């Protein structure tokens, strides 16, 4: 779940809107590279490892 | 962002009614029988009367 340790602000409220849900469509709200020109975009963690 | 309590009141606003349904068509139901054979006992009862 969360691999970073924190609060999920009303997360049975989410499982509850989620419940009658048929579909959803993943879309790019914030493009990553265009949308931060005057910031660092590159941030990892030890919490959240992948293929080591 | 209280949608359990909505469904909660919903659940039972939808559980009583169905019990109240069902008992008032099963009353009826049950009623009318009685009385139509406490009526063809009564016709049986005047002619065992007259033959004795
Ligand atoms: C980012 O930095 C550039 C260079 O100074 C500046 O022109 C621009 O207004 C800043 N902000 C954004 C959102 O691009």
């Amino acid at each position: 779940g969360t691999c970073f340790p924190g609060d999920f602000a009303d997360y049975e409220e989410l499982r509850e809107q989620l419940s009658s849900v048929s579909s959803f469509e993943r879309f790019e709200i914030f493009p990553k590279e265009r949308s931060w020109p005057n910031h660092t975009t590159r941030g990892v963690t030890a919490a959240c490892p992948h293929a080591m | 962002l209280e949608k359990r309590m909505e469904n909660l009141n919903k659940k039972v606003d939808d559980g009583f009614l169905d019990i109240w349904t069902y008992n008032a068509e099963l009353l009826v139901l049950l009623e009318n029988e009685r009385t139509l054979d406490f009526h063809d006992s009564n016709v049986k009862n005047l002619y065992e009367k007259v033959k004795n």
